[PDB]
């Protein structure tokens, strides 16, 4: 397939609906998708290894933490995954709390500094 | 698709004169 | 190096014959203080640096060492630590630029060095509560300044950086490790424990305002240094007790059932058993001081004789700036201490039938 | 020494880990491919299964001690003592089935918690073959080390402990009811 | 089971642990009921040999 | 020689075993390599050293048994922080095959504040028994830091039982 009509099904299976239905919110898509396709920080799966693990040790999840570190070897282990960074860069984004400053801690390389 | 294929059943048999890859 | 553990051994001593009645306070043992392996400090090609463009490479690795606590090939440590502004040596014969460039990165090298040894002094028992807290809040912004170095060693591995990349990447980290080493000297050279060291960080909250960067970095470590003292203040302001194991609070009570018990002669309690410490006010509750002590005054009175304190508030007490939140907690607490006393002088052991029988 | 070492914990030695009447489980010590540090973690954990081996031979050796029944109490409950050490070997089979390469400290992790059982156990069989703890002695002298202070060594004697006094419960339901003893040698 | 899931030795013999426990002691009754010439004498021993070994398991 | 034979000699010297390029086991003064090579094994050398003392003491404690009841069960949690830093020796063995994260300084800085902890309570508890010896478990617990203070308080819990 292609990410446009990939994108679609993205919409068909967070909203239930058909394709004929749903096109005003796949009309919003396109417009933050398309124009911001290209990574824009270096990417290192590294960092957020070091902060999902983090995110996971304040809960007092301190189980979970390390159990992630056993889930991320296996990904390597396997070896059909191209860019491992940008799938764990958004399952942490898509984290919630079961139950404030960033600018202090460790974030990612801007890719300005290098002629792109 | 490919995903739709991998919903597949399972063989779980295993030796121990076979470790990697053995279905 | 050597004369912090005379400064720990008369800190030792004030708590020592200061808090009589429990068991004698802790210590650690004498080679944690002993170690250079606690403290962060501690072929290679004589061809007297010809090739110019392989000059850079070469410095940049040995500054990707010195920017986290090593002596390089080329940069060196000096052994100070007699004072505390560390200096570092780099080769002489380098190419000048370099040598000059290299001279405005080290800042942040010296900015490192001398924070790291603040926060494995003032973690020793001596140093109190506070001060505790407060080499406690910047390990985790250590943890940053290393992270920036290792990804940019990883960097490195592909060839895909310079000095002049590198001196733009650590300008971030420039400036945080210098508010902490500024920190660090001001708690060092005024000695500062308990409330005086809730005092400076205070100011230094003011001195930073309009940045907006290095106020969050110091707001971080004023409320992450207030968490002892204000849980002290939890329960010397809702009931009698100040547990106070190092004397750093501002209410310090003294023994003085000694020279004052069944019979009251100084009707002790008011002028001489209970007495406020003026150094060991942080400087935000200098407002409602007299009222803080006051209101633990008038708690243990009652608790003289009503075993009960029945302080039905049990506020949660904490430092925030901007919205003033431990002043009325204060003064809640002080209008129950002062409403129980009072009636209950006035219910049990009347005291107008006194004065008529008078 | 990744399936040998499970066989030779399993209490199968073979002569990388030398079976040895007097050393227990021993590696040979010299190896051109291997070297001292991997050598004293498999060492550490050739001390589990020289404990295994020698518990295995005194239940086979007195399941029947001398000869008689306390004792044979103290056998049956032993080896179900034991059966988690056995499952949990069973375990890192297939987790091994699972990945082709796992580390010896990944093995040394998981099979710390047995690490400290075995010496335990070890010092209450030792009492009983040396003073010849004749019939409800032993019952005493499992219920002295009841006392442990190491919980799972605690719990892990009770069990032994509950054993034995079912025989003892049987031979005075016995003769607290029918009124006639039925005891040879023992008492 | 073999035929039609892993299996091995160390499967099969803690599977078999409460077979093996039980042939062990065939191989201590059958013992005293091989090694004896009159017809009476030989069934009298093995018939009393079973009466005595199932005191000594109670 | 390389950094990655200092890699894998260096994490077997975590466990606090004798390796191939560091060969002193604190028998005089301390861990000892015969620049990577020096100063970075003078670094996390120290950790087998935090190793050897806080293992020294529990091989001693399990096998006296006069130590008594506080003290079995203390040498049964002095066991389990120990089995956790296994785990982070077999992640560490593991990620091997980069792993040159500055010679791992991040994967041993969150054990060497828990080991110096726990090194503490072994050479402060030694000696003591009975209800001494729950009481010099409960004279590390006036500690604000929250890495200390949660570690020594789960080790009370676990000795005054």
């Amino acid at each position: 397939k292609s990410p446009n009509v990939l994108l679609q099904n993205l919409c068909c299976r967070i909203l239930g609906r058909s394709e004929a239905d749903v096109a005003q919110q796949f009309q919003y898509a396109v417009r933050v998708i398309g124009s911001n396709f290209a990574p824009t920080v270096e990417r290192d799966e590294f960092l957020v290894a070091e902060k999902i693990k983090k995110e996971l040790i304040r809960q007092r999840r301190e189980a979970d933490a390390a159990l992630f570190s056993e889930l991320h070897r296996k990904l390597h282990s396997q070896g059909v995954l191209k860019n491992k960074w940008s799938i764990l860069y958004l399952l942490l984004s898509l984290s919630e709390d079961p139950r404030s400053y960033a600018t202090l801690f460790a974030q990612a390389l801007p890719r300005d500094a290098h002629s792109t | 698709l490919w995903e739709a294929a991998l919903t597949y059943e399972a063989s779980k048999r295993r030796c121990w004169e076979r470790v990697g890859c053995p279905p | 190096l050597q004369q912090s553990l005379e400064l720990k051994r008369k800190m030792l001593r004030d708590k020592q014959n200061k808090k009589n009645s429990g068991q004698h306070l802790p210590i650690f043992p004498a080679w944690v203080y002993e170690r250079p392996a606690l403290i962060g400090d501690f072929t290679a090609l004589p061809i007297g640096t010809l090739p110019l463009a392989s000059q850079e490479s070469a410095v940049v690795e040995d500054l990707l060492y010195v920017l986290v606590g090593v002596d390089g090939r080329y940069v060196s440590a000096q052994p100070l630590a007699g004072r505390q502004s560390r200096t570092f040596l780099v080769d002489p014969n380098l190419d000048l630029s370099i040598r000059e460039l290299v001279h405005r990165i080290l800042p942040v090298a010296a900015s490192y060095s001398a924070v790291t040894r603040f926060i494995e002094e003032k973690s020793s028992f001596e140093y109190g509560q506070v001060n505790h807290a407060l080499a406690a809040a910047m390990r985790t912004l250590v943890k940053e300044h290393l992270i920036l170095v290792s990804q940019l060693e990883q960097l490195h591995r592909q060839g895909l950086l310079s000095l002049q990349k590198l001196w733009f990447y650590i300008q971030p980290a420039m400036r945080t490790m210098d508010i902490l080493a500024s920190l660090a000297t001001s708690v060092d050279k005024g000695e500062c424990l308990g409330g005086s060291t809730l005092s400076l960080l205070h100011d230094r909250s003011f001195s930073y305002t309009g940045d907006s960067q290095a106020q969050e970095l110091c707001l971080y470590l004023t409320k992450a240094a207030s968490a002892p003292y204000f849980e002290v203040l939890e329960k010397w302001i809702y009931r009698g007790i100040i547990h106070d194991p190092y004397s750093e609070f501002m209410v310090e009570e003294h023994e003085l059932r000694k020279e004052r018990i069944q019979e009251d002669y100084n009707d002790k309690y008011w002028d001489q058993r209970y007495t406020i410490v003026q150094q060991q006010i942080p400087s935000f509750l200098q407002k409602m001081a007299d009222k803080i002590l006051s209101t633990g005054k008038y708690l243990n009175v009652v608790r003289e004789c009503g075993h009960d304190v029945t302080c039905p508030v049990a506020k949660e007490i904490i430092y925030t700036l901007k919205e003033r939140a431990y002043v009325e907690q204060i003064e809640k607490a002080f209008n129950y201490a002062s409403k129980v006393l009072l009636d209950f002088l006035m219910e049990e052991k009347e005291l107008v039938a006194h004065l008529r029988s008078i | 020494m990744i399936h040998e070492l499970l066989l030779a914990l399993s209490g199968y030695p073979g002569s990388i880990f030398t079976w040895n009447k007097r050393s227990g489980l021993q590696v040979s010590q010299d190896f051109p491919f291997l070297h001292p540090s991997e050598t004293s973690v498999l060492n550490r954990l050739c001390r589990l299964g020289t404990d295994y081996i020698r518990f295995t031979e005194f239940i086979e050796q007195y399941t029947g001690g001398l000869h008689g029944i306390y004792l044979r109490a103290f056998c049956t409950g032993l080896d179900s003592v034991l059966q988690p050490y056995r499952q949990a070997l069973l375990d890192l089979e297939q987790e091994f089935l699972g990945d082709p390469h796992l580390s010896i400290s990944h093995v040394n992790y998981f099979l710390d918690q047995f690490q400290l059982l075995f010496p335990s156990v070890m010092v209450v069989v030792e009492q009983i073959k040396s003073q010849k703890i004749h019939g409800c002695q032993i019952l005493e002298t499992v219920y002295k080390h009841s006392c442990g202070g190491l919980p799972p060594v605690r719990s892990a004697l009770e069990k032994i402990l509950a054993v034995c006094h079912g025989v003892m419960y049987k031979q005075l339901s016995a003769w607290m009811l029918h009124g006639l003893l039925l005891d040879q040698h023992e008492e | 089971c073999i035929i039609n899931t892993t299996i091995t030795l160390a499967i099969v013999v803690d599977k078999l642990a409460p077979r093996l426990s039980q042939l062990k002691v065939l191989h201590k009754v059958f013992s005293t009921g091989v090694a004896e010439t009159r017809n009476v004498v030989r069934a009298s021993h093995l018939l009393n040999t079973l009466y005595k070994a199932i005191l000594e398991y109670d | 020689i390389t950094e990655a034979a200092l890699v894998r000699d260096i994490l077997y010297v975590f466990q606090g075993i004798d390796g191939k390029n560091i060969k002193m086991n604190n028998t005089e003064n301390c861990y000892k390599v015969e620049r990577s090579l020096r100063d970075t094994a003078v670094r996390l050398s120290e950790l087998g050293w935090l190793h050897n003392k806080i293992r020294r003491y529990t091989d001693q404690r399990s096998l006296d048994r006069s130590f008594g009841l506080v003290g079995q069960s203390f040498c049964a949690a002095l066991h389990q922080e120990l089995r956790e830093y296994y785990r982070l020796l077999s992640v560490l063995h593991s990620q091997l095959q980069s792993l040159t994260l500055r010679r791992l300084l991040v994967w041993t800085y969150d054990p060497k504040i828990r080991l110096k902890t726990l090194a503490a309570l072994v050479d402060h508890c030694q000696g003591r028994k009975g209800g001494e010896l729950a009481s010099a478990v409960h004279a590390y617990t006036k500690t604000g830091d929250p890495y200390m203070r949660s570690l020594v308080q789960h080790i009370l819990s676990l000795v005054s039982h």
